[PDB]
C-alpha cells in the first residue's frame, strides 16, 4: 500500500483521489493520502475554493517511482514530483502517518469500481496521449484540447488521442464508400485494431482514460474521443464476441460511476441512442442499456 | 452553408458550380402480385447536374440493371448518385470541375462528402430553396431518352437552349424554374400552355419552343396564373 505525500495545503482545495474526493480547508495540517492500491493508475485532482475553474490533475503508477504533491506559490497551483532519494521520502511518510496527517484511499473491500474503471488504462499508454517525457506522471486538466480539436494551438500542452473521423480517406477504402461509412468494420479491425491500436486492450485503454479525463476533468475533447471510440464498435456489423462482452462491461461501470447530475453535459445523445437502439450492436450491450433506461430515461 | 433566397445571386457568379437533384434516380411503379401482395417495378432513371450559369445538364441515364439483386434501394440510389457524381467530376479537366456542388435534398450530403474525399477543396451545400427539379422528366425529350436507354448512359443537354444569347443567367434560370414550377403542380396545363400554338415549334437541338421575348412574357404570365389557380384549389385560399 503506497503513499502521495503532501508538504502542505496552503489554500482551500477540493482533492480527489480516483473516485474519492475530501474538501481541504487554507493551512489545514493535511500531509497526504495512504493505502493507495498497488495494481491500478491512480488520479489526483483538484478544484480550488477560490477558483472552481481549472480541475487539474495527475496520472500516476506508485510502482513507478516516490510521488508527492507540493504547492507553488508562483503558478498557483498543486504540482506532482518524484523523490529521488527514497530514504528521505520514507522518512517524510513515516512521519507524517506516525503524526496521522494523513487519510486512507477509502476502498471498500467488496468494491472493484476503480479496476473496471481501468481495466485496460497502462500508464506508458497515457504518457504517450499526455506527452511529458522528463516526468512518469501525467498533468491534465478541463482545458487541455486534443489533437483533432487543434487540426479543426500549443502541441506541447495537447491531448495525443487516436484520431477518428468518419468521414476521413482513412476511414473509407476507395471504391467501398457506401460499404465502409455504413458497416465501420474495415476501420475497427483493420485501420484501428491491426494497424494502429495492434489489440482490443489498447483501444479500451484509450476509451477508459478519454473516459475519465471526461468525468474527473469535465475535458470536452476527451468526451467526444470517449464517444467515437464506442460510436466506431456500435456502428461495426463484425465484431469480436469478447470486445463486445468486455465493452458492455466498460460501458456499465462507465454509466454506474457518472455523476447523475453531469449526464446533461457528459453524455452525447444521438450516439447513445444510436449506440443503444439503431446500431448493428444494439442488441449486444444488455448491461449498458439496462442501466441507461434505469439512470438516464429523459436522455433515451 | 445552405443555399437561400440570401446569397441567390451566388449561382450566377464565375465561380463553377453544379446543382444535383436524385430525385428521378430511382423510379417505381406499385402494383398488385397474382397473389393479391404489392410489389415494384424500378422504370430507368436519371441524375440531374446542372450548372446553373451556362444551362449544361449533366443528364447520367439510371438503367433499371443497376438494381439487379440489390436491397435498400432508396438508400443505394442516393449513394449510386454519388458515385456518378464523382466519377462526373473526375471525368472533367480540373479548370471545368466544380468549386462547389448544391444537393437539392439533404439525405445526398453524407453520401457525396464520402464520395468526394479526394476532392476536399469542393464544397458540399445543401439549400433551403424548394427546386422543381423533379419535373425534368416532363420535359419530352429528357423523358425520351431516359425511357429509350438500354445502358446506362451519359447525355450532355443546354437546358436554357439559346436564351443566354438574349438574356442573363439569372433570368434563364428564372424562367426554367417556372417553367418546372408549372409543370410540377399542373403538367397537362402546362404542356397546352407550351404547344397550343402550333406555329411555335421546338428546334431539333432544343428543349422547349423558340418564343420570341414577347411571347416568352405571355407564357410566364400563363405559368404564373397556372400555379396561382393550383395554389388556391390545393389550399381553398
Amino acid at each position: 500500500m503506497n503513499t502521495v505525500p503532501f508538504t502542505s495545503a496552503p489554500i482551500e482545495v477540493t482533492i480527489g483521489i480516483d473516485q474519492y474526493s475530501f474538501n481541504v480547508k487554507e493551512n489545514q495540517p493535511f500531509h497526504g493520502i495512504k493505502d493507495i492500491p498497488i495494481g491500478h493508475v491512480h488520479v489526483i485532482h483538484f478544484q480550488h475554493a477560490d477558483n472552481s475553474s481549472m480541475r487539474y490533475g495527475y496520472w500516476f503508477d506508485c510502482r513507478m517511482g516516490n510521488f508527492y504533491i507540493q504547492y507553488d506559490p508562483k503558478d498557483g497551483l498543486y504540482k506532482m514530483m518524484e523523490e529521488r532519494d527514497g530514504a528521505k521520502f520514507e522518512n517524510i511518510v513515516h512521519n507524517f502517518k506516525e503524526r496521522q496527517m494523513m487519510v486512507s484511499y477509502p476502498k471498500i473491500d467488496e468494491d472493484d469500481t476503480w479496476y473496471n474503471l481501468t481495466e485496460f488504462v497502462q500508464m506508458d499508454k497515457i504518457r504517450k496521449i499526455v506527452r511529458k517525457d522528463e516526468n512518469q506522471f501525467s498533468y491534465v486538466d478541463s482545458s487541455m484540447t486534443t489533437v483533432q480539436e487543434n487540426e479543426l494551438s500549443d502541441p506541447a500542452h495537447s491531448l495525443n488521442y487516436t484520431v477518428i473521423n468518419f468521414k476521413s480517406r482513412e476511414a473509407i477504402r476507395p471504391g467501398h464508400e457506401m460499404e465502409d461509412f455504413l458497416d465501420k468494420s474495415y476501420y475497427l479491425n483493420t485501420v484501428m485494431l491491426q494497424g494502429i491500436f495492434k489489440n482490443s486492450s489498447n483501444y479500451f485503454g484509450e476509451l477508459q482514460f478519454a473516459f475519465l479525463n471526461a468525468m474527473f476533468f469535465g475535458n470536452y475533447g476527451s468526451s467526444l474521443q470517449w464517444h467515437a471510440m464506442i460510436e466506431l464498435i456500435c456502428s461495426s456489423a463484425t465484431v469480436p464476441k469478447h470486445m463486445l462482452d468486455k465493452l458492455d462491461e466498460i460501458l456499465y461501470y462507465q454509466i454506474k460511476t457518472l455523476p447523475e447530475q453531469y449526464s446533461d453535459i457528459l453524455l452525447n445523445e444521438r450516439v447513445w441512442n444510436i449506440c443503444l437502439y439503431s446500431s448493428f450492436q444494439k442488441n449486444s450491450l444488455h448491461n449498458t442499456e439496462k442501466i441507461m433506461e434505469n439512470k438516464y430515461p429523459e436522455l433515451l | 452553408g445552405a443555399m437561400n433566397s440570401s446569397n441567390y445571386a451566388e449561382l450566377f457568379n464565375n465561380d463553377i458550380k453544379l446543382f444535383v437533384d436524385d430525385t428521378n434516380v430511382y423510379r417505381v411503379t406499385v402494383h398488385k402480385t397474382f397473389e393479391g401482395n404489392v410489389a415494384t417495378k424500378a422504370i430507368n432513371g436519371c441524375i440531374f447536374t446542372l450548372n446553373p450559369k451556362t444551362g449544361h445538364l449533366f443528364l447520367k441515364i439510371i438503367h433499371t440493371s443497376v438494381w439487379a439483386g440489390q436491397k435498400r434501394l432508396s438508400q443505394l440510389a442516393k449513394w449510386k448518385t454519388a458515385e456518378e457524381v464523382s466519377a462526373l467530376v473526375r471525368s472533367l479537366p480540373k479548370e471545368e470541375q466544380p468549386k462547389q456542388i448544391i444537393v437539392t435534398r439533404k439525405a445526398m450530403l453524407d453520401p457525396l462528402e464520402v464520395h468526394m474525399l479526394d476532392f476536399p477543396n469542393i464544397a458540399i451545400r445543401p439549400t433551403e430553396l424548394r427546386l422543381p427539379f423533379s419535373a425534368a422528366m416532363s420535359i419530352d425529350k429528357l423523358s425520351d431518352v431516359v425511357m429509350k436507354a438500354t445502358e446506362p448512359q451519359m447525355v450532355l443537354f443546354n437546358i436554357y437552349d439559346d436564351w443566354l444569347d438574349r438574356i442573363s443567367s439569372y433570368t434563364a434560370f428564372s424562367r426554367l424554374t417556372l417553367l418546372l414550377r408549372a409543370l410540377k403542380t399542373n403538367e397537362e396545363s402546362a404542356k397546352m400552355i407550351l404547344l397550343s400554338d402550333p406555329t411555335i415549334t421546338i428546334k431539333s437541338y432544343h428543349l422547349w419552343p423558340s418564343f420570341t421575348d414577347e411571347q416568352w412574357i405571355t407564357i410566364e404570365s400563363q405559368m404564373r396564373d397556372l400555379i396561382l389557380t393550383e395554389y388556391g384549389r390545393k389550399y381553398n385560399v
